[PDB]
C-alpha cells in the first residue's frame, strides 16, 4: 500500500504523531528525538574515539542525552 | 475511481510545493547563519538530488562574484558558501576549493557508492542551497589557536570516523534542528506553512489510495 514520508518527520512535533511508535523504531526513548541534546555543546571526542575521558570531562556525553532506563528506575524506587 | 486518484495526487503536489517553500526559508541566510557553527553537522544534497550524507561544518564565508560578472543573479541561498567535511568516494577526484559562478558544489566529486570503499574525507565548499539539514550535534574540531587544522588528511580521517560513530549510535537517524524550537524562525508565513502541510497530510491519509 502507498507510502509517503512527512517532510516534518525530523522536527520536534513529529512526536505528537499518532503512529509515532510505529514509524520510529526506538519510540520515545530513541536518541533521534531526545529532548536532552544541548545544541551548543560538543560531543566528547574521547568517547567517540573509544578512549577513556579524563576526570571531570565536561564535553557532552551520550549518557547525558540518553533517557533514563525504566528498569533502573523501577529498581531504585523499591527500598 | 479516477476522481479519487486525481484528488490524492493533487494533495501530494500541494505538499511538494509547500515543502520547497519551507526548505527555502530554512536555507535563507538571515534565518540560519546564526546556526552555521564549526562542528555542527550538515546534510548536503544537490539540487539534482545526489545525497552526500552528513558532514561537519568547518567554515562559512560570503560568496564573491567574479570580476567579469558583477551581478551573477545568485539567490540569497546561493550567496554564501559553507565549507563542509564530507566523505567522498575514493573514486572521486581532486577537490577544487573554489566554486565557479554557476556551480553549487565542485565538479568532479561524488558520494561513496560502493561497499569496500572506505571513502576519503575532504573539505568541500557548498552553497546554502545544498543544505538539507542541520544537526543538534556538534563534533569538536580544531580551530585557530587550538593547534590543529583540517588541512591535515589524517585529522580529516580522525574527525570523519567519529561522525560515523555518531551515526552508528543514532540508529533512527541524526537529530535535526527544529526550525521553531531551535532556530526560532519567527516568520508568520512559515508558521502557516507548517500547519498547511499538516492539515494536507490529514487530508491525504483520509484517501483510500493511501492503504490501497
Ligand atoms: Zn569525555
Amino acid at each position: 500500500a502507498l507510502s509517503y514520508s512527512s517532510p516534518l518527520r525530523f522536527f520536534r512535533n513529529f512526536r505528537f504523531h499518532p503512529e509515532f511508535t510505529r514509524l520510529v523504531a526506538g519510540g520515545w526513548r530513541s536518541l533521534t528525538y531526545s529532548s536532552r541534546i544541548d545544541p551548543d555543546k560538543e560531543m566528547c571526542p574521547y568517547e567517540l574515539e573509544g578512549t577513556q575521558c579524563p576526570s571531570g570531562c565536561s564535553f557532552q556525553h551520550f549518557v547525558d542525552i540518553t533517557p533514563a532506563a525504566d528498569e533502573r528506575i523501577l529498581l531504585e524506587l523499591s527500598g | 475511481d479516477e476522481a479519487l486518484i486525481k484528488d490524492y495526487h493533487s494533495i501530494r503536489e500541494q505538499i511538494d510545493q509547500y515543502t520547497k517553500d519551507m526548505v527555502l526559508v530554512m536555507q535563507h541566510p538571515t534565518n540560519c547563519v546564526k546556526y552555521i557553527n564549526p562542528g555542527r553537522l550538515m546534510h548536503v544534497v544537490t539540487s539534482d538530488g545526489t545525497d552526500f550524507g552528513w558532514g561537519v561544518i568547518i567554515n562559512f564565508y560570503e560568496r564573491r562574484p567574479e570580476r567579469n560578472n558583477p551581478n551573477p543573479g545568485w539567490s540569497p541561498q546561493e550567496s554564501y558558501v559553507v565549507e563542509v567535511l564530507l566523505r567522498l568516494s575514493s573514486d572521486s577526484g581532486s577537490v577544487d576549493s573554489k566554486l565557479k559562478d554557476n556551480q553549487c558544489i565542485p565538479a568532479g566529486i561524488a558520494p561513496v557508492t560502493q561497499k569496500n570503499d572506505p571513502g576519503r574525507w575532504e573539505v568541500v565548499p557548498c552553497l546554502l542551497s545544498c543544505m538539507h539539514g542541520l544537526s543538534q550535534i556538534k563534533l569538536h574540531v580544531p580551530d585557530k589557536k587550538s593547534g590543529g587544522s583540517m588541512d591535515d588528511p589524517e585529522t580529516r580521517r580522525r574527525v570523519g570516523k567519529s561522525l560515523l560513530e555518531v551515526q552508528r549510535r543514532f540508529e533512527d537517524g541524526i537529530p535535526h534542528m527544529d526550525p521553531i524550537e531551535n532556530m526560532h524562525i519567527r516568520d508568520v508565513e512559515f508558521k502557516k506553512l507548517l500547519r498547511k502541510i499538516e492539515v494536507l497530510e490529514s487530508r491525504l491519509v483520509a484517501n483510500p489510495l493511501h492503504n490501497s
